[PDB]
RNA sequence: GAUCGAUGUGGUGACGUCGUGCUCUCCCGGGCCGGGUCCGCGGACCCCGGCCCGACCUCGCGCGGGGUCCUCUGACGCGGCAGACAGCCCUCGCUGUCGCCGACUUGCGGGCGGCCCCCCUCCGCGGCGGUGGGGGUGCCGUCCCGCCGGCCCGUGCGUCGGCUCCG
């Protein structure tokens, strides 16, 4: 036959913390932060290849690239301040706001709109494209929302369905004509087809601050105070799921690259990372200040967050066989661990040496304590124990005070101490270091025994409370 | 290419190269129709010979313990990648007896190993005082002819593992290759300068300082492969490290 | 080599069933912090959960559970739950509070609710954690055995040449 | 590790033959770097201090002790000198002397007791010898205020004295130059004489009074071949000097007539220590085997108990030791019993009692050798008074500690 | 002749662990025959300098 | 120095711990083997076809050591679920007990684990049994033990989003009066299942894991249970330590007969209504063969073997035989084997190469 | 003590991880907060309580800032590399290889294969798989031409700059 590895116990954990999503989510550099004057309302990524984002702040629009601390380009001809910057689907044209009502057209390599429609009177907060890139979707603090076409420069279309401040719209990228706006009103009502009046109706309990468009499926996600609501489109109106994970109001929610990932940012300084598949939280992120602006590139290279203050964090990351030849496989060389090399040759000593090194002692104590249990297997233990000075066995006394504790590690700890204080007993008046550390080992014992008292104590109390019922 | 040879029966060709396959070819004129290739995983073979019988294929590769032998007969492909009392670390260089009853396997420190060809068990061993450069059987089987890095030749008895005699080389610094003809006539040493000593085989058993029948100076660069014909009247020579670097030689003249 | 021995495939992928785990069985006072409690339990910040809870004083936690609303214990037991797996150190004072928690507050409370599996895994725990007491008491009494047994030349002379 | 290897023939029929290895021994802990092959034996010496001879049981003629094992680690000769009346002890080591005071106890005890003690031992004087050369032998004065120690090129003598609880060391200004190799150095017992035996034949007499030196007298080189080095015995009446190392034998000089006295009939066996009696004047002198001879300096002839124990014969277990005897001590209050002892053994003998036979044992772990064993390795033991003993052991394990590192080793269990 | 049988290389253990051996197999086991190591007493500062960065990687 | 063959028929184990178990797939029968494996040897031809590793660890032939031993095994829903015992005994405070559980992937061929349970129990499993009803919708699991617990397995869905799995999860706990548990059964339908607690013996519902009967003959601690099967199904058949067999009605709730039966070895037919029954007399083990219905035999044997027989299986047949006497009828439908102390196994019987031309071997 | 027939008391193979050892050693940690203990309010010690912590100079004001480097317990082998027309074997060699701090250990390509994420056939002593087809954003490994090389001039270049190689 061949050598048999000794086997490694492994011990579940209560905890959920290793994760594959924790891996993903945790795998970037640290954050980079960009001073700015003024609150930054959003930030909007371009899907063009040189991947470059627009942060709008005051009566300011930074273009920012990668990197790049200082504003590649700045759009600052607005008389009071700058609302909802938003690129096209091509990269080429972006849609901004102002306090004043006008809705203006702007080009990524110029710097006066190309295009302005005032129909609007007070000022207005939301603004997207549509599905074909050549009209757009405005919505204002005059309780209106209207359809604009781009060459044509006039207003297709107006609604007048809310009655409170209206600053949040979103557009379907599948369906033209089929956009979502929100509003202060507690409502959400969805403008759609091809008709002069809204097909579908939302309530929220509290304000909506953003809505989202699930591409696949019909599932709409708003926001409203700690609230966070998904409701199906194919049965209108069925809300799906209501999560509450903040201490505050949700501010934005946006959607990762991947459709099982989504992220929701909130005033508390905190990001809730979540899966819809099981609409449970996977992940969190903590900031510094209060996010109200979360951005996500493509794939999720880069994560932009812009503060209730000026700055805002930014997030980085020979010859083969033909054909017709037979082919004949030879074994690949399994590498052994060199404790289990020294247990195949029988160095007990020097496995045990091995495994008492302080690097595998913290790092990974489940191997320690398996060749303890492999040793006591072998009935070797107290061979390999016996025989060594002040030096050796105060690590191993060391080890034991750190580890005799664990519910996982205890009975062959208790075992092993039970061998050692056989072993070593004439010899203890000589060193007080030793003395020490079975003082130390001894206050542990003590305090763990009381511990298990008092846990008796609440199990008696826990057994009568449990048949009560 | 590392390794062509004939089957000694049959109309058989085998190629081996420094792409892991292994073929066998049936020797016809014209189109040469192929009987079967295998391919080994990793394993670039470094030599690759028939058995004298003919009925089994060994090879070994560049820095692998393992030695593969095929046995056509039986359809069984018997990885030897581990023999009992043999220290060496690699096999690449070995040699075949004419006769069938032996495998000699050069090594480090100037050993020669002595392996039974039909269970691939180690017989013994013998040391030679400096490298290894290469080594070859005599026709009657019953002699080893081992030539040192230093240009001089040693001539060991196989049944007891004796040195019988010592000879030098005439104007070698170092030897890289050593031929014998079948019917036992000739020994052919070849050595760095590309010149090829031709012997007497009585010559070496019994002389010091033995005086070759003609040395060819006809190549230029360091002779690496010997092969004698089977009539004993063609000598080949060649040197790999020029192109166009290959002789004929007819023997008696 | 001819060995007439097949070996199945044990991976990672196998579910672990320990003792431990689920799968295995079956007026204006300072004398509460309420509102601080709560406020450390709508967000796990570390901080100020402990401030709370890291705490001796009986009556003190008998008032901030009295004191404390009555939809938010469960997220309290969960914590205990999680904090009282660790050194006894500060697991002795986590034992004080779901003891003084327990006892007072909700004895008649928590048969109400019927939650009685979300307990049930903290009564697991616990009797799985309350083993290894005979041999704890056996290490004890040879400790305590053990320290029982616990307690040149004046002149240096070197020749001169001479 | 020792390996023997023999020619041996494949059968008994043919003539050839090869060589294989036969018998592994295991007598060494540290590196072997010498062997010999006598013809009947295998000799080995090695770093761990051990000298082994091994005999061989096919290549011996005769079954007797001689195909015994031998085994030599401790000295031949005696390193240790005691001054009784201070309660001092000088020891030589290769390149300077150590002087200790011993410490006394009040307590009493019965049978195997240890009694706690009221002062320590205590190590007075660390003195160093200038030079690569090596001391050859060293000795202190009875009364303890002379030490004496010679190399191959200088002899040394201090006087010291013990004032305000403090060692003051005084070298002498000049000595002879014929003092620059001795063999051996003896003190009278009382500080006035002081006897050299130079190391080619010749006898020297200094005269040590008042921090001043006297050559006395020289005597002549002993005739006869050379055997071993000589040994001086001083008689505590002061008379006699007694002085051995040739074939001639042991001979006896009277001081004050600065003449000879006597000549002891030589014995084949070399001479290993000797000693004379306080108040009857008898001469012990024990031999490589372990015979012993009484002899009386004024009868000039052997005693008559001498005679009775040779002509009846010591115990064969008496005889088959390796270790020699290497001190020997007298009492004056006891004449009967005189002490000897040896590296494992140690001998009180009563001339009264009855002579063992071989019937009888020796020794059990009336009977005339009362021998011990329990202090196993003996260097030094000397009467300190009518009471009080000293004996100076080493065990082996502290010579093995400040040893050379050893290789390593596999063992089983570990 | 000091490198040949002492220097890197070579298969030496100290006095203290090869009479040591002994004691791990005895029907009633003992500790090591020097107990006390007086190397490790002194040192209490030099270590924590050099190995600064170690102790980080492991945490 | 290299094994190139393997002549071997049954290995020979200095204990038994599992019993005499048939794998469906093969049709093989499957016992203890080498130290921490189970053999599976073919019945028609004397080979062994192989050893199955349970634990996977160093085995030492030092003696005065304890080894890790494989005490129960069982073969769940036809081949596909294998449960596996083990546990080492040092000290009898302190016991590890570990439970295995092996799925077969076809696609590989062989087992693969799926759920590993350490203490599944604190003391020594004495029972382990599969249901093989195949109208149950889950597969089930039952494992007994002296604790005085006896503790019911299903498996059930353990998919995630990270990944689609299954698993078994505990389902049901159960214990009557202190008492330890001794030998578990399960109907031939799997609606009931009857468990014996030292003298007595209880019969649940499966359903529901509610108590439905208990039957307590003042006779002795239960050694062997068993379910009758096919027409007498009704029936169950209880053996005690004091050599008394007993058939009880689950119908009637009542005893229908007992006898004066000191049995070592009862093994029911899975095709027949027969049991068969191996009696340690003095002078040999005896055979009696008989029907729960009638409190007579249809076939006795005396002489069988001198040596104590241990171990007994039926094995169903393939091609069934015709023996019309109401005495030899038994054989018509299965094999049966027994295995004895000294581990002898005995039944009853009624009665290419092309290069030879290419390489011209021929000439 | 030893001891004259003496015998080291005694532990487990194998196939290219072409960055690693059955080798010997270095250390067993420090600076903070939240607590809790003990000792005689003070101190001292503990916490699957949480925090942090590279060396090296320099400037300015021991403090702080800035830079330089930043792969870490040291040896010893092993493997690799570099040197003979030859070396797994040889060396006071080098442990990326070289200039004299820097270049370099790439880059884009092309081509093949291996496996999987799902739906539709055909065979299975058919519990569940293979066998065919498809679709999945599907990720990967290897193979060469790459941008033939080597010298000598002239002025990055040198319309047929030369001699050689490669092809």
């Amino acid at each position: 036959a061949g050598y048999k590895p000794v086997a490694i116990q492994t011990y579940p954990i209560l905890g959920e913390k290793i994760t594959q999503d924790t891996l993903y989510w945790n795998n970037y550099k640290t954050p980079v932060q960009i001073k700015e004057f003024g609150a930054v309302s959003k930030v909007d990524f371009s899907p063009q290849p040189p991947y470059n984002y627009a942060v709008t702040a005051s009566s300011r629009i930074h273009i920012y690239g990668r990197y790049s601390q200082e504003p590649i380009k700045t759009f600052s001809r607005f008389k009071d301040t700058a609302y909802c910057a938003t690129f096209r689907q091509d990269g080429r044209l972006l849609v901004a706001g102002s306090e004043d009502g006008g809705v203006q057209l702007f080009d990524i390599s110029g710097r006066a709109p190309l295009r302005q429609f005032e129909g609007h009177t007070k000022a207005v907060h939301t603004v997207d494209f549509t599905a074909d890139k050549y009209h757009v979707v405005s919505g204002a603090d005059d309780y209106t929302v209207k359809l604009w076409d781009i060459p044509n420069s006039k207003e297709i279309l107006t609604f007048k369905e809310h009655s409170d401040y209206v600053r949040c719209g979103c557009a379907s990228k599948l369906n033209p004509d089929l956009f979502i706006t929100g509003s202060y009103d507690h409502t959400v009502k969805m403008f759609d087809a091809r008709t002069s009046e809204s097909v579908l109706s939302v309530e929220h309990g509290q304000p909506v601050e953003s809505v989202l468009l699930f591409p696949s499926g019909g599932l709409l996600v708003s926001a409203g105070g700690r609230y966070v609501k998904v409701w199906d489109m194919l049965k209108g109106g069925q809300l799906l799921v209501s999560l509450k994970n903040h201490h505050k109001t949700v501010t934005c929610l946006c959607l990762s690259s991947s459709g099982q990932r989504l992220l929701s940012g909130s005033l508390d300084r905190k990001v809730k990372v979540y899966s819809t598949t099981s609409y449970k939280v996977v992940h969190s992120f903590d900031y510094a200040a209060s996010i109200l602006s979360l951005a996500l590139a493509h794939e999720d290279e880069t994560i932009v967050v812009g503060m209730t203050n000026g700055i805002l964090s930014v997030k980085h990351r020979n010859y083969m066989k033909q054909r017709d030849d037979i082919l004949i496989n030879r074994p690949a060389k399994k590498h052994l661990e060199l404790y289990d090399r020294d247990l195949k040759h029988f160095r007990i000593s020097k496995a045990l040496d091995r495994v008492l090194d302080p690097t595998c002692t913290i790092k990974t104590p489940e191997i320690t304590v398996s060749i303890i249990k492999e040793l006591n297997r072998r009935g070797v233990l107290a061979n390999a124990l016996a025989g060594r000075d002040e030096k050796e066995i105060s690590h191993v006394l060391n080890f034991l005070i750190r580890n005799l504790s664990q519910p996982r590690f205890a009975p062959v700890l208790i075992n092993a101490a039970e061998i050692i204080i056989d072993i070593y007993l004439p010899v203890i008046g000589q060193s007080p270091v030793v003395d020490k550390k079975f003082l130390l080992l001894q206050g542990l014992v003590e305090k763990e025994i009381d511990y298990q008292r008092e846990l008796l104590e609440t199990l008696g109390m826990m057994d009568m409370l449990f048949a009560t019922m | 290419i590392s390794s062509v040879q004939f089957h000694p029966g049959a109309q058989i060709v085998m190629v081996a190269g420094l792409d892991n396959a292994v073929s066998l070819f049936q020797v016809d004129g014209k189109t040469n129709p192929k009987i079967q290739s295998i391919y080994l995983e990793r394993f670039p073979i470094f030599k690759a010979c028939f058995s004298a019988n003919g009925e089994e294929v060994l090879a070994t590769s560049t820095h692998s313990k393992v030695l593969y032998v095929y046995d056509m007969l039986a359809g069984k492909l018997i990885p030897v990648h581990q023999v009992r009392g043999l220290k060496e670390k690699i096999v690449r260089s070995f040699e075949v007896s004419p006769d069938g009853s032996f495998l000699l396997i050069n090594g480090i420190a100037g050993y020669l190993h002595l392996l039974a060809m039909k269970t691939k068990e180690l017989i013994g061993s013998m040391k030679i005082n400096g490298r290894v450069a290469a080594s070859t059987f005599s026709s009657d089987s019953k002699k080893v002819y081992a030539s040192s890095g230093d240009g001089e030749v040693y001539v060991w008895d196989v049944n007891s593992r004796k040195c019988l005699n010592r000879f030098v080389d005439e104007g070698s610094l170092y030897g890289l290759s050593i031929a014998t003809s079948r019917n036992g006539q000739y020994v052919a040493c070849g050595s760095n300068c590309g010149v090829v000593n031709i012997y007497n085989q009585d010559s070496c058993l019994q002389e010091t300082n033995p005086k070759p029948i003609k040395a060819i100076m006809n190549l230029v660069t360091g002779v690496t492969s010997l092969t004698f014909n089977p009539t004993t009247e063609i000598l080949a020579i060649a040197s790999e490290k020029m192109k166009e670097a290959v002789r004929l030689v007819h023997l008696p003249s | 080599a001819i060995t007439k021995v097949r070996t199945p495939v044990m991976n990672s992928e196998a579910k672990v069933l320990v003792p431990g785990i689920p799968g295995h069985h079956a007026d204006l006072q300072t004398n509460s912090f309420p509102v601080l409690l709560t406020q450390g339990l709508e967000s796990n910040d570390f901080e100020m959960l402990n401030k709370v809870l890291q705490t001796r004083n009986v009556n003190l936690i008998k008032k901030t559970v009295l004191r404390m609303p009555l939809h938010t214990i469960i997220p309290l037991l969960q914590e205990l739950t999680k904090r009282l797996q660790g050194h006894p150190n500060s697991a002795v004072l986590m034992v004080q509070w779901l003891k003084c928690v327990l006892t007072v507050h909700a004895s008649y409370l928590s048969t109400l609710p019927d939650l009685v599996p979300q307990l049930g895994t903290l009564y697991q725990l616990m009797e799985s954690r309350v083993k290894t007491f005979q041999k704890l008491s056996h290490l004890h009494g040879k400790l305590i055995l053990l320290i029982t047994q616990v307690t040149k030349a004046k002149l240096v002379y070197e020749e001169e040449s001479s | 590790t020792v390996f023997h290897f023999q020619l041996v023939p494949v059968t008994s029929n043919s003539s050839e033959k090869q060589w294989v290895r036969t018998k592994p021994f295991q007598h060494h802990t540290h590196d072997v770097r010498t062997v010999a092959h006598s013809p009947t034996a295998l000799i080995s010496g090695g770093t761990d201090t051990h000298l082994v001879f091994r005999p061989l049981m096919e290549k011996v003629e005769v079954k007797n002790y001689d195909a015994a094992l031998r085994k030599i680690t401790f000295p031949h000769r005696c390193l240790i000198s005691c001054s009784k009346k201070r309660q001092l002890l000088l020891f030589q080591f290769a390149h300077h002397l150590e002087l200790w005071r011993l410490g006394s106890t009040v307590a009493t005890g019965k049978n195997g007791d240890t009694l706690p003690l009221s002062k320590n031992a205590d190590h007075l004087l660390h003195l160093k010898t200038k030079g690569p050369e090596n001391i050859i032998c060293s000795c202190i004065s009875p009364c303890g205020s002379w030490i004496a120690y010679s190399t191959v090129s200088r002899f040394f003598l201090y006087r010291l004295n013990y004032e305000h609880d403090n060692i003051s060391l005084k070298r002498v200004s000049k000595m002879p130059a014929f003092l620059r190799s001795a063999l051996q150095i003896l003190f009278s017992e009382d500080s006035t004489k002081l006897f050299v035996a130079s190391n080619q034949g010749a006898l020297h007499i200094v005269q040590l009074s008042g921090g001043s030196f006297k050559h006395l007298h020289a005597f002549q080189p002993q005739s006869g071949t050379v055997e071993a080095m000589c040994l001086l015995a001083v008689s505590p009446d002061g008379n006699w000097l007694a002085a051995s190392g040739t074939s001639a034998g042991v001979h006896v000089y009277n001081v004050k007539q600065l003449k000879l006295h006597c000549t002891v009939p030589a014995y084949n066996f070399p001479v290993t220590a000797m000693a004379i009696a306080p108040n009857t004047n008898n001469l012990v002198i024990a031999h490589s085997d372990q015979q012993v001879f009484e002899y009386s300096i004024p009868d000039k002839q052997y005693t008559d108990w001498s005679r009775t124990v040779q002509k009846q014969g010591f115990h064969h277990l008496w005889l088959q030791r390796d270790t020699p005897i290497t001190h020997i001590s007298f009492h004056p209050k006891r004449p009967m019993h005189i002490l000897l002892h040896d590296a494992y053994m140690f001998c009180i003998i009563d001339k009264s009692l009855p002579l063992p036979n071989d019937k009888t044992l020796l020794y059990n772990p009336a009977h005339a050798f009362k021998i011990s064993k329990i202090y196993k390795p003996l260097l030094f033991m000397d009467l300190l008074d009518e009471r009080t003993l000293v004996a100076v052991e080493r065990p082996l394990d502290d010579i093995i500690a400040q040893l050379p590192p050893p290789i390593k080793k596999k063992k089983f269990g570990t | 002749i000091h490198n040949s049988l002492y220097g890197p290389g070579t298969n030496r253990t100290t006095v203290n662990k090869f009479l040591s051996l002994a004691n791990k197999r005895l029907p009633v086991k003992r500790a090591a025959v020097q107990f006390l190591n007086n190397a490790w007493g002194i040192q209490k500062k030099q270590n924590a300098k050099r190995f600064k960065r170690r102790w980080m990687v492991r945490k | 120095l290299e094994a190139s063959a393997v002549i071997q028929g049954l290995v020979k184990d200095r204990s038994i711990f599992t019993g005499l178990m048939i794998d469906p797939r093969t049709k093989a029968l499957v016992l203890n083997g080498k130290p921490g494996h189970l053999q599976f040897y073919s019945l028609q031809s004397d080979k062994q076809l192989y050893n199955l590793d349970i634990i996977q660890q160093e085995y030492i032939n030092d003696y005065g050591l304890i080894q890790i031993e494989l005490t129960k095994a069982a073969f769940g829903c036809f081949g596909n679920w294998l449960a596996t015992v083990e546990q080492r005994q040092e000290k009898e405070t302190e016991l590890e007990l570990q439970m295995k559980l092996w799925m077969y992937n076809k696609k590989t061929q062989g087992f693969i684990l799926n759920t590993k349970i350490n203490m599944p129990h604190e003391d020594c499993i004495t029972a382990l049994c599969f249901c093989n009803a195949e109208k149950s919708e889950q597969p089930t699991l039952v494992t007994a033990s002296k604790d005085g617990y006896f503790k019911v397995w299903i498996l059930t869905d353990d998919s995630d989003i990270y990944k689609k799995a299954v698993g078994w999860t505990c389902d049901f706990v159960g214990s009557y009066h202190k008492y330890q548990a001794t030998n578990c059964c399960f109907s031939e339908d799997g609606s009931l299942l009857a468990v014996s607690f030292e003298e007595i013996v209880t019969i649940w519902d499966s359903v529901t894991w509610e108590l439905k009967c208990t039957f307590c003959q003042r006779a002795g601690k239960i050694r062997h249970l068993c379910f009758g099967r096919l027409t007498c199904s009704k029936y169950l058949l209880g053996a005690t330590e004091n050599g008394i067999l007993c058939c009880w009605n689950l119908l009637s709730c009542a005893l229908e007969w007992n006898a004066k039966l000191n049995v070592r070895v009862m093994e029911p037919d899975p095709n027949s209504e027969n049991i068969a029954a191996i009696s340690q007399s003095s002078v040999g083990s005896d055979l009696f063969v008989f029907k729960p219905s009638e409190p007579r035999p249809l076939y006795i044997q005396k002489g069988i073997s001198r040596e104590k027989v241990q171990w007994g299986v039926f094995v169903p047949r393939d091609v069934p035989e015709s023996f019309t006497s109401e005495a030899y009828q038994w054989l018509n439908r299965s094999q049966f084997y027994f295995l004895t102390k000294s581990q002898s196994l005995l039944t009853f019987s009624t009665k290419t190469t092309p290069f030879y031309f290419i390489l011209g071997k021929h000439r």
